[PDB]
C-alpha cells in the first residue's frame, strides 16, 4: 500500500520539538542492518518504530497507523457466538509485573562518537504508587535523544 | 484507548 | 640552561561514601584497625596509623543519624581522561535530574617550551568551557595556565545555575596545537563531577565514608574493604549473646543485642517491618517457640575439626542480591 | 652544571570505582564477613599549593 | 545418590574468599563408585561448620 | 657513533581479517558512519635502498 506509506511518511515528517530547544522531524532512519534477519522481524522492527502494525490483508500488506481511526465496528450479545457455557466474551488481563513505567531506550549517538547510548524514560506519578519496573528497548533507526 | 497519541506526544492530562 | 624549578603543583582530595548493609548494625570489629585501603589496615594490631591524610567517618543504621560530616554536598563523579585537539571539542549533555553545581577537571600532559642552550621556558595554554545556552555555545569559563611541569598537572572549575537539564556542555582548546617537539601543551578533560548541594544522612544505612588526600597516598583507586559485623537482631532476653549462656525460662519478648545465632537471624529476615517479611507476616505467623528450640541447637559446642569447639551452627553471611523470599527462608532452614 | 630538583610530582586518583546503579538492592550484613563498597557518592575536588594563582578564569 | 560433596564456605584465612571442603564417605565409595556433587553452606565461614 | 644513519623502516604488522563467506553485504539507510569489511587487502613491497642486495634464481 504505498498510499498508506505515504500518509505514514508525512506524519514522520512532521516537525517537533528536539529536547534541546530546536525542532527536529519526528521519525527518520539512519540504521546500518549489518545482519541477515528473518524478513518479517526486520518488517515488524520499521513498522514498530514508526508508530503502525504491519497487516497482511492476504492479497497486499499495508500499514493501519496506531491512532483513533474512524469506522469502529460494533460487537453485543446478538452478534458473537454464544458457547453452550453463557460467556459470549473471554477478557484477560496484562501482569501487574508485565506492566513498565521505567524503560532504557538504546540509540546510537553520532555526537559522543557512533557508539550506543541509552536514554531512560520514566512516567514519576505512576513509580510513586505502583513500585518501579524498568524494561529495555532498541528504537529501530535512532540517532536522536528525542527519538 | 484512542486518547493516547495525546497523552505521549502533547503530554496532554487524562485520568486513571 | 634546564627550566624554571617547579610552579604548577596542586594535588586532589577523593571523597567517597560506602553504603553497605543495612538496619542499625555494629559496626567496625576492631574501630580503624579494621578498614584496610588498598590492603594494608589503616591502624595496624599496635595502633601506629600506618596511613597519613586518610578520614574514615562511619554511621551505623539509626533511623536518627546525623548527615556524614566532611561531606558537606554528595554529588556522583564520571571519569573520561581524554585529550583534546585544536578543531575537535567534547561535549557531554549531562542529563541528570538533580544537579546544582557542575565541576571540569582540566590540564596537560607537561607545559614545557625548549629554546637554543637548554632554556626551557613556561608555556601558557588557553582553554573554554561552553554550554549549548538556547542557541548555540556561549562561553562560562576560559581558563589559560601559564608555568612548565614535567607530568599531568589538573585543576578544577566549577559554575552554578546551570539550565534545565536534557543538558549540554562542552570543552574545547585554542592554541593552535604541538606541530614541534620544542613546544608540548597538549591538554586534556581527566573528568567532571555532577554536585547535588544536599546534605542527605540515609536514615537506616550504615554507610563508611573514607577521604583521601593523593599527595599523603598512592594514586590506586583506594581500593576499600572493611571487616564489619552485621546487624543488630532481637534475639530473646535471658540470651547473653557473648557467652551464648541462656538463663532459665524464656517467657518471649526479645531485647536488642548483634549476635550470629542462625535462628534468630532467621527470625530477623522474616519479622523486620522495613527490609525484610514484616509487611507480608507478623511476630504471630512465626513459631517463635520453636526457634527458641532451634537456637539453642545451633548455639550447643562440637568438635571443630581442629582440635577447639565451636557453636554448632552460626551466620556470617552478607546477602546483597535480591533473590525469591521462600529461596531465602529454604536457604537458612537449610543450613 | 646546575641540577633542576623539578620540585614534587602530583598522584590524582587514577582510575574511580563505579558507583552502584539504580535497581540494585541495598546488601544485610549478618555477623561477621569482610566487606567491600558500595560507592553511592564519589567526588574529587582538585586545589593548588603551587606560587601563586597563575591560572585564570573569567565570567 | 551421591557419595562424596563439594561444599563451599568463605573461609577469612586466605582473606574472605571461596574455599572447598570436599567430605566423602570411603565405606560407600569402595563398592558404588564415587558419586562428587556440589554445594554451598549458607552462612557457613568455618571449616568445621 | 660515527655513522648508523637511516630512517627506521615500518611495516603494517596487524591487519583486518577478510570478511568470510556467507556474510550479508549490509544496507545503510540515511547517515551514520560505519566499520570497514575488507573484501581484498593486499601488501605489495618494494626497495628503495642503495643498490640490490637480494638475489633469486628460477
Amino acid at each position: 500500500d504505498k498510499w498508506a506509506l505515504y500518509v505514514i511518511g508525512q506524519y514522520c515528517d512532521q516537525s517537533v520539538p528536539d529536547g534541546f530547544g530546536g525542532t527536529e522531524p519526528r521519525i527518520t532512519c539512519n540504521a546500518y542492518l549489518t545482519t541477515q534477519r528473518k524478513a518479517w522481524d526486520v518488517l515488524s522492527d520499521f513498522c514498530s518504530a514508526m508508530r503502525c502494525m504491519p497487516v497482511w490483508n492476504g492479497q497486499t500488506l499495508t500499514f493501519v497507523q496506531d491512532r483513533p481511526s474512524d469506522k469502529t465496528w460494533t460487537y453485543n450479545r446478538s452478534n458473537v457466538v454464544m458457547p453452550d457455557d453463557g460467556a459470549p466474551f473471554r477478557y484477560s488481563f496484562s501482569a501487574l509485573k508485565d506492566r513498565h513505567n521505567a524503560v532504557e531506550v538504546n540509540w546510537i549517538d553520532p555526537n559522543n562518537g557512533w557508539e550506543t547510548a541509552t536514554e531512560l524514560v520514566e512516567d514519576t506519578q505512576a513509580i510513586a504508587r505502583y513500585g518501579r519496573n524498568v524494561t529495555k528497548m532498541d528504537a529501530f533507526g535512532c540517532t536522536s535523544r528525542g527519538q | 484507548v484512542p486518547e493516547k497519541e495525546a497523552i505521549v506526544d502533547n503530554g496532554a492530562h487524562f485520568d486513571g | 640552561p634546564r627550566e624554571a624549578k617547579d610552579n604548577l603543583k596542586s594535588t586532589q582530595l577523593l571523597s567517597v561514601i560506602d553504603a553497605i548493609s543495612e538496619g542499625p548494625i555494629e559496626g567496625p570489629v576492631d574501630g580503624l584497625k579494621s578498614v584496610l585501603l588498598n590492603s594494608t589496615p589503616v591502624l595496624d594490631t599496635e595502633g601506629n596509623t600506618n596511613i597519613s591524610g586518610v578520614t574514615v567517618v562511619f554511621r551505623a543504621g539509626e533511623q536518627e543519624q546525623t548527615p556524614p560530616e566532611g561531606f558537606e554536598s554528595s554529588g556522583s563523579e564520571t571519569v573520561l581522561g581524554t585529550e583534546v585537539k585544536y578543531d575537535t571539542p567534547i561535549t557531554r549533555t549531562i542529563t541528570s535530574a538533580n544537579i546544582d553545581r557542575l565541576r571540569f577537571t582540566f590540564g596537560v600532559q607537561a607545559l614545557v617550551e625548549t629554546t637554543s642552550k637548554g632554556d626551557r621556558n613556561p608555556s601558557e595554554v588557553r582553554l573554554l568551557v561552553q554550554i549549548q545556552r538556547n542557541g548555540g555555545w556561549v562561553t562560562e569559563k576560559d581558563i589559560t595556565i601559564k608555568g612548565k611541569t614535567t607530568s599531568q598537572y589538573l585543576a578544577s572549575v566549577v559554575m552554578g545555575n546551570l539550565p534545565p537539564r536534557p543538558f549540554n556542555i562542552r570543552m574545547r582548546r585554542m592554541t593552535p596545537d604541538s606541530t614541534t617537539d620544542q613546544l608540548q601543551n597538549k591538554t586534556l578533560w581527566s573528568s567532571y563531577t555532577e554536585i547535588i548541594d544536599v546534605k542527605q544522612c540515609y536514615p537506616n544505612t550504615a554507610l563508611v565514608g573514607v577521604q583521601v588526600d593523593s599527595e599523603q597516598f598512592g594514586s590506586q583507586q583506594v581500593s576499600r574493604n572493611y571487616h564489619l559485623r552485621g546487624r543488630i537482631l532481637q534475639v530473646p532476653s535471658n540470651y547473653n549473646p557473648q557467652t551464648r549462656q541462656y538463663s532459665g525460662i524464656w517467657d518471649g519478648t526479645f531485647k536488642p543485642a548483634y549476635s550470629n545465632n542462625m535462628a534468630w537471624c532467621l527470625w530477623d529476615m522474616l519479622t523486620h517491618p522495613r527490609y525484610g517479611m514484616g509487611k507480608r507476616l507478623g511476630a504471630a505467623d512465626v513459631d517463635k517457640w520453636a526457634l527458641y528450640v532451634i537456637g539453642q541447637y545451633c548455639d550447643q559446642s562440637v568438635p571443630d575439626g581442629f582440635g577447639g569447639t565451636e557453636p554448632r551452627i552460626t551466620c556470617n553471611a552478607y546477602l546483597t542480591t535480591q533473590r525469591k523470599a521462600w529461596d531465602v527462608l529454604s536457604d537458612f532452614c537449610s543450613a | 652544571i646546575q641540577t633542576t630538583d623539578n620540585g614534587k610530582q602530583n598522584t590524582y586518583f587514577s582510575s574511580l570505582d563505579n558507583m552502584v546503579a539504580q535497581g540494585n538492592v541495598l546488601p544485610v550484613l549478618y555477623g561477621e564477613m569482610r566487606v567491600g563498597s558500595r560507592v553511592v557518592s564519589q567526588e574529587i575536588s582538585t586545589a593548588d599549593e603551587g606560587d601563586g594563582g597563575q591560572v585564570v578564569v573569567i565570567g
